[PDB]
RNA sequence: GGUGAAAAGAACCCCGGGAGGGGAGUGAAAUAGAGCCUGAAACCGUGGGCUUACAAGCAGUCACGGCCCCGCAAGGGGUUGU
RNA sequence: UCGGGGCUUAAGCCCAGCGCCGAAGCUGCGGGUCUGGGGGAUGACCCCAGGCGGUAGGGGAGCGUUCCCGAUGCCGAUGAAG
C-alpha cells in the first residue's frame, strides 16, 4: 500500500510495517506516534486537498539515535584559513505499524 | 649537470613501467645424442663429447 | 613443507640478480639447475649456489626428496651499501654505492 | 532511494529522413539515442535505443547552406586544415552530413561515443534487416 | 625543562597519513597527503551541496519524459499540480512513473482537468 | 653509547673455496645471535584481492553499478566502470 | 568555429502573455554556539527570538609535550613506556 507521508521537512513512501529512518521526534522510546500527514495508496487514494483529509499513518518509534560522523572540514588557499568540524545527525527509528486510509 | 637535466623525478610507476621489456629470457636447450645432459643447440659440451 | 636457503651480504646489486632469480621462479628443481647453467650473467653464480644448498638442506634437514622438489617462491632483497668516494673533474667528489644483496631461495615438495 | 535500473533489451528503431530538416531531425535522433525519453533514464548506465536512420541524401536544409556550410578536417600537418562545403559531402558520403550533426548533439564522455555506435545510417533505404525496425516520425 | 618533540609529531602525521590512505602514489605517503586531504574536504563540502541539485534534475528528467509519454510538458504537468493544490508529488516521488504508473497517470488525468 | 639475569656466545652434522645459511644445542625470549633492546618513516622486494591496452589528467569528491572481504539479515570494509 | 552541434513563418530581432528550470538567497525539518528576554526565589535545566564568510589584527575558551607538589602514595610480569 504505496502510501507517502510528510515528515521532518521530508516526505517518502511507506510499506505495509517496515524499518524506516526519520528525522527527530519528541516521542517516547518505544511509544506510538501517529502521522496524520498522508499522501495516496494502495488503491489510488488521490490526495484532493494537499493532504489526504480523513486518514493516517501510524508508527513505533522503535528507538532514537545519532548516525555516521561527517566530517566537514573548510580550506582557503594562499591565507591561512582551515576549520576541521564533526557533525552526526540524529534520527528516530520509525517502525511502520498500522496503514488505515 | 650542464645542459641536458631531469625536470621532475620520474614517479615509481613510470620508472618501473620503462622497465617492461627489461625482463630476462631463458636459455635454449636441447638433450644430446650422448648423455640425457642438456645442451645449446649446434654445440659441443663437456662431460658428454662428441664425433666427427 | 619448504626449505628456505639465505645469501647475505653478497657483494652484487639487487637489480641485477633479481634478473636470474626471476628466471627461476616456480620451477621444477632440475629444470632450474640447467637454467643457471647456460644462462649468462654474474648473478647466476651467486643465485645458483643458493639454490644449490637449498637443495641440500631440503633433504639433509626435511626428508624431502630431491626427484619431486621446485621452486616454491625466492627473491632477492637489498642489504647496506659500501658508500665510496670518487674523484669527479675540477674537484667535485662523487659517492658510488656498491651495493649488496640478500638472495632468498625457498624449494618445496611438488604433490602427491 | 531513487530506482535502480537493472538491464534492458536494447529497443531498436527505424527512422525516415526525407524532408526532413537536418538538425531538426539530429535533436530527436540523439534524445531517443541516449535512453533520455524513457522514463526509466540513468546517465550512468547509458541504456539509449538503437536508432537507424534511411535515405540520408533526401535531409533538407534551410537558406544557403548546401553552398554555404563548411566542414573542417585539420590533419596534424601544416596547412593541413582541409575544408569541404556541404554539396561535396552528399556527393561522396552523404551519411557522414547527419553523423556530424548527432554526434556533435551527443555528450563528450566515454560512454557518448558508445552512444554514437547505436546510431546506424544509410541512404537508400535498405538497412540490414535485422529484426526490429519500429518505424517512427 | 627540556621538553623534546617525542611522540607527539609522529602521531600527528600518521594520524593524518591514515585519514589520506588509498590515494595515489606519495599523495598517500607523506605529507603530499595533507595537501590532498585540504581539496577533498572542500570537494565533499561542495558535492555535498551538488548531490542536492543532482537528484533534483535526476527526477525532474524521470517525470518529464514520462507525462511527455502521456503527453505533455514537464512545465505543463508541475503547473496543473501547483494549481490542483496537491504539494503532494515531491519531485522526488514523482517517481511513481515506473512505481505504480497508473497512479502516476491518474495523477496526470487531475492536472490535465485541474487546467482547464 | 645499549646481546642476556648469566656468555651460557651456538660443540657436532649438512651446502659452500669463503661469506652466509639449514638442522642440532643454550636461553624466559634468538625477527635478544653479536655494532645484537625497543626497531617508526622515506625507500626496495615476494605473495594475495579489486583493477587497467578508444583513452584527456592538481589525480580528489559526489552517485550508481560490478568483483572480493568481515555479519544470518539490516550493515560495514577494500577496489574502480560510467 | 556564434562555447560547439546546429538553427530561416527560427533555435534570429521587436511587441504582448502564461508556464517551468534555475544559488550555499528564502521556506520546511533536525542539531551546534553565542547574545538577549522568560520560567525559575534559585544554582540548575527547559522554552522563545536573533547573530554566527573573513586576511592584518584585538578578545575568549580548550587540547597535547617536558618537569615539580599530590608520592614512604597508586598502577605494573596476570606486562610499564614506546
Ligand atoms: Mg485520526
Ligand atoms: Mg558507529
Ligand atoms: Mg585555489
Ligand atoms: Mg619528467
Ligand atoms: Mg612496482
Ligand atoms: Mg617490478
Ligand atoms: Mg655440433
Ligand atoms: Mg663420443
Ligand atoms: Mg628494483
Ligand atoms: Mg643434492
Ligand atoms: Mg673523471
Ligand atoms: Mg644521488
Ligand atoms: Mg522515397
Ligand atoms: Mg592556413
Ligand atoms: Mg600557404
Ligand atoms: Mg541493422
Ligand atoms: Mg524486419
Ligand atoms: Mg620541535
Ligand atoms: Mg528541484
Ligand atoms: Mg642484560
Ligand atoms: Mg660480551
Ligand atoms: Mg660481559
Ligand atoms: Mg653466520
Ligand atoms: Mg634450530
Ligand atoms: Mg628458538
Ligand atoms: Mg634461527
Ligand atoms: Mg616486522
Ligand atoms: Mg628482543
Ligand atoms: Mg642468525
Ligand atoms: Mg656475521
Ligand atoms: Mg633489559
Ligand atoms: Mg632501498
Ligand atoms: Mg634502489
Ligand atoms: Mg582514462
Ligand atoms: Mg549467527
Ligand atoms: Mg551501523
Ligand atoms: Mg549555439
Ligand atoms: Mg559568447
Ligand atoms: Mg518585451
Ligand atoms: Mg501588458
Ligand atoms: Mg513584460
Ligand atoms: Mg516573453
Ligand atoms: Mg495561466
Ligand atoms: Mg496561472
Ligand atoms: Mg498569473
Ligand atoms: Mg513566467
Ligand atoms: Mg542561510
Ligand atoms: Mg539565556
Ligand atoms: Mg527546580
Ligand atoms: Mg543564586
Ligand atoms: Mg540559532
Ligand atoms: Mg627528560
Ligand atoms: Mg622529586
Ligand atoms: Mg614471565
Ligand atoms: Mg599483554
Ligand atoms: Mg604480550
Ligand atoms: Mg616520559
Ligand atoms: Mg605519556
Amino acid at each position: 500500500m504505496f502510501a507517502i507521508v510528510k515528515t521532518g521537512g521530508k516526505q517518502y513512501r511507506v510499506e505495509p510495517g517496515l524499518k524506516l529512518r526519520v528525522e527527530k521526534l519528541d516521542a517516547e522510546p518505544g511509544a506510538t506516534v501517529e502521522l496524520p500527514v498522508l499522501l495516496l495508496g494502495g488503491e489510488k487514494t488521490v490526495v484532493g486537498t494537499p493532504v489526504v483529509e480523513g486518514a493516517s499513518v501510524v508508527a513505533e518509534v522503535l528507538g532514537h539515535g545519532r548516525g555516521k560522523k561527517i566530517l566537514v572540514s573548510k580550506f582557503k588557499a594562499k591565507v591561512q584559513y582551515r576549520r576541521k568540524k564533526g557533525h552526526r545527525q540524529p534520527y528516530t527509528e520509525l517502525l511502520i505499524k498500522e496503514i488505515r486510509g | 649537470a650542464k645542459h641536458p637535466v631531469p625536470k621532475k623525478k620520474t614517479s615509481k610507476a613510470r620508472r618501473d613501467a620503462r622497465r617492461s621489456h627489461h625482463a630476462l629470457t631463458p636459455p635454449i636447450l636441447v638433450p644430446c645424442p650422448e648423455c640425457k645432459a642438456m645442451k645449446p643447440p649446434h654445440t659441443v659440451c663437456p662431460e658428454c663429447g662428441y664425433y666427427a | 613443507m619448504e626449505a628456505k636457503a639465505i645469501a647475505r651480504y653478497v657483494r652484487i646489486s639487487p637489480r641485477k640478480v633479481r634478473l636470474v632469480v626471476d628466471l627461476i621462479r616456480g620451477k621444477s628443481l632440475e629444470e632450474a639447475r640447467n637454467i643457471l647453467r647456460y644462462t649468462n650473467k654474474r648473478g647466476a653464480y651467486f643465485v645458483a649456489k643458493v639454490l644449490e644448498s637449498a637443495a641440500a638442506n631440503a633433504v639433509n634437514n626435511h626428508d624431502m626428496l630431491e626427484d619431486r622438489l621446485y621452486v616454491k617462491a625466492a627473491y632477492v632483497d637489498e642489504g647496506p651499501a659500501l658508500k665510496r668516494v670518487l674523484p669527479r673533474a675540477r674537484g667535485r667528489a662523487d659517492i658510488i654505492k656498491k651495493r649488496t644483496s640478500h638472495i632468498t631461495v625457498i624449494l618445496g615438495e611438488k604433490h602427491g | 532511494k531513487t530506482y535502480v535500473p537493472k538491464q534492458v533489451e536494447p529497443r531498436w528503431v527505424l527512422i525516415d529522413a526525407e524532408g526532413k530538416t537536418l538538425g531538426r531531425l539530429a535533436t530527436k535522433i540523439a534524445t531517443l539515442l541516449r535512453g533520455k525519453h524513457r522514463p526509466d533514464w540513468t546517465p550512468n548506465v547509458a541504456m539509449g535505443d538503437f536508432v537507424v536512420v534511411v535515405n540520408a541524401d533526401k535531409i533538407r536544409v534551410t537558406g544557403k547552406k548546401l553552398e554555404q556550410k563548411i566542414y573542417t578536417r585539420y590533419s596534424g600537418y601544416p596547412g593541413g586544415l582541409k575544408k569541404i562545403p556541404l554539396e561535396k559531402m552528399l556527393a561522396t558520403h552523404p551519411e557522414r552530413v547527419l553523423e556530424h550533426a548527432v554526434k556533435g548533439m551527443l555528450p563528450k564522455g566515454p560512454l557518448g561515443r558508445r552512444l554514437f555506435k547505436r546510431l546506424k545510417v544509410y541512404a537508400g533505404p535498405d538497412h540490414p534487416h535485422q529484426a526490429q525496425r519500429p518505424e517512427k516520425l | 625543562p627540556r621538553a623534546k618533540t617525542g611522540v607527539v609529531r609522529r602521531r600527528k602525521h600518521k594520524k593524518i597519513l591514515k585519514l589520506a590512505k588509498g590515494y595515489w602514489g606519495l599523495r598517500s605517503k607523506s605529507r603530499k597527503a595533507r595537501e590532498t586531504l585540504f581539496a577533498a574536504g572542500n570537494y565533499a563540502y561542495a558535492h555535498r551541496k551538488r548531490r542536492k541539485r543532482d537528484f533534483r534534475r535526476l527526477w525532474i528528467v524521470r517525470i518529464n519524459a514520462a507525462c511527455r509519454q502521456h503527453g505533455l510538458n514537464y512545465s505543463t504537468f508541475i503547473h496543473g499540480l501547483k494549481k490542483a493544490g496537491i504539494e503532494v508529488d515531491r519531485k522526488n516521488l514523482a517517481d511513481l512513473a515506473v512505481r505504480e504508473p497508473q497512479v502516476f497517470a491518474e495523477l496526470v488525468e487531475r492536472a490535465k482537468a485541474a487546467q482547464g
